[PDB]
């Protein structure tokens, strides 16, 4: 606790790290400096500039972009020195749309995700649909929800194919484990 | 002696493999010989059924078998007279022809025909009127 | 009047010392010492209002002092001491005996009795003090001189458990000085000691105590909630040097507490639902244990709300810690029926009661849970819903926020459906039917893993407190 | 350092000990069923 | 339908009668739910001997 | 006493039918000026606190109550004193030949069993049982010990004991061996299945209640129109339609009740709309038989609205498997109910999997779910199997 | 007893009989 430094970039630098974590897409880290400050109450409601990047991964989670990204691109303070993770941070909405949109949608018109993504030219969506490998058909896009090779990591477990052999393997190994 | 003191943890470690396993394999064996030895128990004779009488003071009991007649025999010695009286089932041996030890008791009803009811359901209660 | 009350305190002070004394002197048994020194704390703790302060001052005078002869006249001197001729040198009760610590022997220094003596010594010091709650000075005076002594000292098995329980009242006594009065001399205090819980541990590690290490992963691991660092608690837990054996369960219940807390900020729920729940079985039901029952069970509520899923609610009504348990019972109506205005409008009068715990602003984060909970709700409901039918029952913005949200919780497999553009609804794509699948196999397997361990558990302790019936001469 | 010897020794004591009972008592096993159904 | 005579399900709007009638299957869960249900009475009888 | 204890729950809320209230208040004021009771008369004034309908005028000018004083005064309680006083005069006369006679523990007993109804009538809870402990050990048979029973389960259920009462209602069950006897027979189904109604077993209550061996009527703490008016609402949920048209309909007891109170009609107009599996004639029956049996009774009305939710439960599984789809419009016109407060109404069950009820919000149209499968009957398993393995981890790590 | 055991729904209590009266009218 240390109540003698205060400074008009005290809390800008704070804010600044704050999306600097969230820029790089982790929440490890990201979700414990938020608690552990200096004043994790006052400074952090008052303050406009240390609770600018909490509204913006609070209404991430919550699934709200209508007033997520206007705090992004309209937004008042992340216009001079804050601009510098919006490159990122707003390329963070359109990436998760991306992958929303392989799953509960099958296909749509590309009218309505030129709206979704907030484009202002229908180049940006083409370009888009090809980085992300997305067939184009007449003012529509289709999703073939296309996996990866197997899933994630931890052998063995939800990974590897033909997971019913080691079902039946491990379970033939507890009559064994009772004479032991 | 850096190698002494982290093996110290093994004196208890290694007391407990052996102390405990022991005793299951001094069960587990002492079972093995009892059913082995069990056939110099099959064997043996056995033992008559017959009943107490009267005793005398030179420890010999009179022993009424069902089947058979009358026997005096010799109490054991770990027991002695005074724990004996008529009317007790006893177990009598065989090769040795004495007593072995107590078996039960005489029941309530003697003779011929004996009806013998200890405090009956009937009270005040079950009779109006 | 007061010749009398010394010498009764003090003669049932040495006669438990003497009960300790004879067994760490044949071979090394650390079990029946760590049995006595359980019921030692209860004892001492209502023996040290009884006849005042002056049972511990002729204990003093018995034994030889190695450095304490100056300590209990600064113990004395904050007290306003009125002199009794207290003096050293008056009441003797060694008169030249070998369990009194004969003393020609003593001052010869030909055998060393310092060892047993001076460790005890320290214990006795820290039971007052926490009695009389005295502060300041008195504290650091203790710090300074205890750090020192235990670095001298090798440390062996029977001299690890002598300390075990010293180091619980120095981060005790220091965090009550904090809350007090802050200055900027308890900053640079805190800073020390850090230092030290971790020299002294990792010392331990080399002789393996399982009751030493157990009291100072506990310290350890809160320290680093008060202090703010997250980096540090996440690296000391990968270690796993904490044993699971001769622990006593009130130590483990404080060890599932803290990975509770911790894992609460990693965004995983899995592994943190399991640690809260084992540490309220491992935990006694004692009105001792009543203050550790009442914060892990307010953290029990907080998580299943964090998981989306309403827990059930019969814990709160039938328990009788209700009382407290008031500004929780709103919380999850609010996040099942999804008001908006209700969430706002509890947590703003309950910030007072949140903020001494510290979980207002897990709080902060239930108001996504509201609309996510909310939205699993209506999904479970009817297969093919219409897209402004439900802007109507929560009352929301538009149609646009709502496209977002629904399609937000599917990554995680929450809501598990899909939303038809071109048709107008929302069609579930759960078809149940999970009977022809391999899915409840796996947790099927997992379940038969339990048995089998408990029964190695059961194992693991039959024979063993059986085993010195043998050896010893029976019947 | 004759002491510390001492108890390398033990533990190979206890080790013939322990690998002795393991090996008796699985046999039980197999003269117990015997045992049991010559008698 | 309702008395358990013949099991089966209407259709008001196509006006049809749709499969339902199907058997069940024992020694499942209602085998499975009684045992266990007995065996939680032995529990509780275990701790209170062992005291 | 089944009269005090229904008209004193009248006094303490009602939302319905205020008139009762001045036939319960002048009932309730002529029987205890009757009675021997001192403290009933004081007691109105702590049961009654913090209750709709306030008995009471003092301090609160909210009551609406047509009789406002129930207030306590010292003119009837030395009144009440003095017939007490009379009379335990009289039995200590009889009570000191007894204990200088002493013939048999029949008459040793009688002293206490003449105190057990005294301490009774008097007012005295534990003081009360404490004379009925003495004369219990003292019986000569079982007729005696179950005398003792019977003024337990009177002070139990007007102070709402359901622990020592049940424990001696279990003892006096056991004891050495039961038998086909009719006092331990009779009066245990009745009295338990009283202690079921609120602790809710549901279970043994449709076996014990709408099952009755012949009228009960001791009239001394129940009646025979209270025992029939539990039976119609215990008979909705455990009883299916099995023996809805045998125990309930056809049975004998309950065709006589109709022509005799009217006043219930929970037989009837009940038993008939869920028979046929009407909702247009079940929707007006409900508030009805609300307010003239959940209202008035004691162990209804402390749950009241919540049994509208579980009896509107039953006939919505009863229409959900005569149907598979079915356009919301067409109930409405039908069976009377609004399209729009459908939604809420259904909304409570759903999705907490109480009903296999799905509605189709485009084209306005219900369909019907699985009602049963192999993987819904699994999950219980895992709650029960899971909630086991917690003893076992408890209890086995506690012994150590 | 917990969950809607206790707080159970408070509300559509009276206006059951609104139900009736308004198809009666409407019609």
């Amino acid at each position: 606790n240390h109540k003698l430094s205060e400074s008009d970039k005290k809390s800008k630098l704070i804010s600044l790290y704050l999306l600097n974590l969230l820029s790089q897409n982790n929440t490890t880290k990201f979700h414990s400096e938020l608690q552990y400050l200096d004043k994790h109450i006052k400074n952090l409601e008052d303050d406009s500039l240390l609770s600018y990047p909490i509204k913006l991964d609070r209404w991430l989670m919550e699934g709200s972009y209508q007033k997520a990204w206007d705090l992004l691109q309209s937004g008042s303070q992340n216009i001079s020195e804050f601009d510098s993770f919006t490159d990122i941070l707003k390329s963070a909405i359109r990436d998760e749309i991306a992958k929303n949109t392989e799953l509960s949608y099958d296909f749509l018109p590309l009218s309505n995700i030129k709206a979704l993504l907030f484009f202002n030219n229908e180049k940006e969506t083409e370009k888009f649909a090809l980085e992300r490998n997305w067939p184009i058909v007449n003012s529509k896009v289709y999703f073939n929800n296309q996996s990866k090779e197997k899933a994630d990591y931890e052998d063995e477990m939800m990974h590897e194919e033909d997971q019913k052999t080691n079902i039946i393997e491990k379970a033939m190994d507890y009559a064994i484990s009772i004479e032991n | 002696e850096q190698k002494i003191q982290e093996t110290e943890l093994k004196i208890r470690s290694k007391t407990e493999n052996v102390r405990r396993l022991e005793a299951q394999r001094n069960a587990l064996n002492d079972k093995v010989r009892f059913i082995k030895d069990e056939l110099r128990l099959l064997q043996e004779p056995g033992s008559y059924v017959g009943e107490v009488i009267k005793i005398v003071s030179d420890k010999k009991v009179l022993v009424k078998v069902q089947p058979e007649g009358k026997y005096i025999v010799d109490v054991a010695k770990d027991i002695n007279v005074k724990d004996l009286k008529a009317s007790q089932r006893v177990c009598l041996r065989s090769d040795s022809y004495m007593l072995h030890k107590v078996l039960e008791n005489k029941a309530d009803p003697l003779v011929s025909l004996m009806m013998v009811e200890k405090v009956p359901d009937s009270t005040y209660d079950m009779v109006g009127g | 009047l007061h010749h009398s009350e010394k010498k009764y305190a003090e003669e049932d002070q040495v006669q438990e010392l003497l009960k300790v004394l004879n067994e760490i002197s044949k071979t090394t048994l650390t079990l029946d010492p760590r049995y006595i020194w359980r019921s030692l704390k209860d004892l001492s703790s209502l023996r040290n209002q009884e006849l005042l302060n002056a049972e511990t001052l002729c204990f003093t005078v018995n034994v030889l002092y190695p450095d304490s002869s100056s300590f209990k006249k600064n113990l004395l001197k904050f007290i306003t001491s009125n002199h009794k001729s207290s003096v050293p040198g008056s009441a003797e009760l060694r008169n030249s005996y070998p369990a009194s610590f004969y003393s020609v022997n003593t001052e010869k220094k030909t055998i060393e009795v310092t060892a047993e003596i001076n460790c005890f010594m320290h214990l006795l010091v820290q039971l007052f003090l926490w009695d009389s709650k005295e502060l300041e000075q008195l504290v650091e005076f203790n710090r300074k001189v205890v750090i020192p002594n235990l670095l001298c000292y090798y440390n062996l098995r029977s001299l690890n458990l002598i300390n075990a329980k010293l180091w619980f009242y120095i981060y005790l006594s220091h965090e009550t000085l904090a809350r007090s009065s802050e200055e900027i001399n308890s900053d640079n205090q805190n800073i020390i000691l850090r230092s030290t819980m971790m020299k002294f541990l990792k010392i331990a590690s080399l002789k393996h105590d399982n009751e030493t290490k157990a009291m100072l992963i506990n310290l350890i691991l809160r320290d680093f909630l008060n202090n703010g660092e997250v980096d540090s608690a996440s690296d000391f837990i990968s270690k796993l040097e904490y044993p699971h054996t001769d622990v006593s369960s009130s130590l483990e219940a404080r060890y599932f507490f803290y990975l509770s807390k911790i894992n609460a900020i990693q965004l995983d729920y899995s592994t943190a639902n399991e640690y809260i729940i084992a540490a309220i079985r491992k935990a006694p039901h004692n009105s001792k244990s009543l203050g550790f029952l009442q914060q892990s069970n307010k953290l029990h509520c907080c998580i299943q709300l964090l998981m989306g899923d309403i827990p059930e609610l019969s814990f709160f009504h039938q328990s009788n810690m209700q009382k407290s348990l008031l500004p929780y019972y709103h919380l999850t109506k609010a996040v099942k029926l999804g008001d908006l205005k209700k969430f706002t409008s509890t947590i703003t009068k309950y910030k007072q009661l949140l903020l001494k715990d510290d979980t207002y602003q897990l709080c902060v984060r239930l108001r996504s849970n509201v609309i996510k909970t909310g939205i699993r709700i209506i999904s479970l409901t009817y297969k093919k819903i219409s897209l402004r039918d439900i802007c109507l029952k929560l009352n929301l913005d538009s149609e646009q926020t709502v496209e977002y949200m629904v399609s937000r919780a599917i990554r995680d497999g929450v809501i598990e459906a899909k939303i038809n553009h071109e048709d107008g609804f929302i069609e579930t794509t759960e078809l149940l039917n999970i009977y022809d699948s391999e899915d409840p196999q796996q947790v099927f397997d997992e379940r038969i893993k339990f048995a089998n361990q408990l029964h190695d558990e059961y194992l693991v302790s039959m024979r063993y407190p059986e085993d010195k019936k043998t050896q010893q001469n029976e019947k | 350092y004759f002491k510390l010897k001492k108890l390398e020794k033990e533990y190979e004591l206890l080790t013939l000990q322990e690998d002795y009972i393991k090996d008796e008592q699985r046999h039980l096993k197999r003269e117990l069923k015997r045992a049991q159904e010559e008698v | 339908i309702l008395d358990k005579i013949f099991y089966g399900v209407l259709d008001q709007g196509n006006g049809w009668l749709y499969v339902y009638e199907t058997p069940n299957q024992d020694a499942t869960y209602d085998s499975a739910l009684e045992l266990v249900g007995q065996l939680n009475k032995v529990v509780d009888q275990l701790f209170e001997k062992a005291s | 006493n089944y009269e005090v204890s229904e008209k004193a729950f009248l006094l303490t809320q009602s939302k319905v039918s205020i008139e009762q209230r001045k036939e319960a208040a002048e009932f309730v004021l002529a029987k205890i000026k009757e009675e021997e009771m001192a403290p009933y008369y004081k007691y109105l004034c702590e049961e009654y606190l913090v209750n709709n309908g306030q008995s009471d005028l003092e301090h609160d000018e909210k009551s609406d109550s047509l009789n406002e004083w129930i207030k306590f005064d010292q003119e009837l309680y030395n009144e009440l004193c003095k017939k007490n006083e009379s009379k335990i005069k009289e039995l200590n006369e009889k009570i000191q030949k007894l204990e200088e006679d002493d013939e048999g523990e029949l008459e040793q007993a009688q002293a206490w069993i003449n105190l057990g109804e005294y301490y009774a009538q008097i007012g005295d809870k534990d003081n009360a049982e404490k004379t009925l402990g003495k004369s219990l050990s003292k019986a000569i048979s079982t007729g005696a010990k179950i005398d003792v029973m019977l003024t337990i389960a009177r002070l139990g259920f007007f102070y709402n004991d359901q622990l020592y009462v049940k424990e001696k209602l279990e003892a006096v069950n056991s004891m050495i061996e039961k038998g086909g006897d009719w006092e331990r027979r009779n009066r245990y189904k009745t009295y338990y299945g009283i202690h079921c109604l609120a602790v809710r077993n549901f279970k043994e209550a449709a076996k014990l209640l709408v099952d009755s061996l012949a009228t009960f009527t001791s009239i001394e703490l129940t009646s025979y129109e209270s025992i029939a008016t539990y039976a119609s609402v215990t008979g909705l949920f455990t009883l299916e339609r099995t023996d809805l048209k045998s125990k309930v309909i056809d049975s004998p007891e309950l065709l006589s009740l109709i022509s005799t109170t009217a006043a219930l009609q929970s037989i009837s107009s009940l038993t008939i709309s869920l028979y046929a599996s009407d909702y247009a004639s079940y929707f007006p029956y409900l508030l009805e038989t609300y307010a003239n049996v959940l209202i008035p009774c004691k162990y209804l009305n402390r749950h009241a609205d919540f049994f509208v939710r579980e009896m509107r439960r039953k006939v919505y599984a009863q229409l959900l498997e005569s149907y598979k789809t079915l356009s919301l419009k067409s109930m409405a016109s039908a069976f009377g109910v609004s399209v729009a407060f459908l939604d809420n109404d259904l909304g409570k069950f759903i999705p907490n999997k109480q009903l296999n009820c799905v509605i189709d919000r485009v084209n306005g149209i219900v369909e019907t779910n699985r009602p049963d499968n192999k993987n819904a009957q699994y999950h219980l398993l895992v709650k029960q199997g899971d909630g086991l393995l917690t003893k076992l981890q408890k209890y086995g790590a506690a012994v150590r | 007893e917990n969950w809607d055991d206790v707080e159970v729904d408070d509300d559509f209590t009276n206006e059951l009989k609104a139900e009736l009266d308004r198809y009666k009218r409407e019609n």
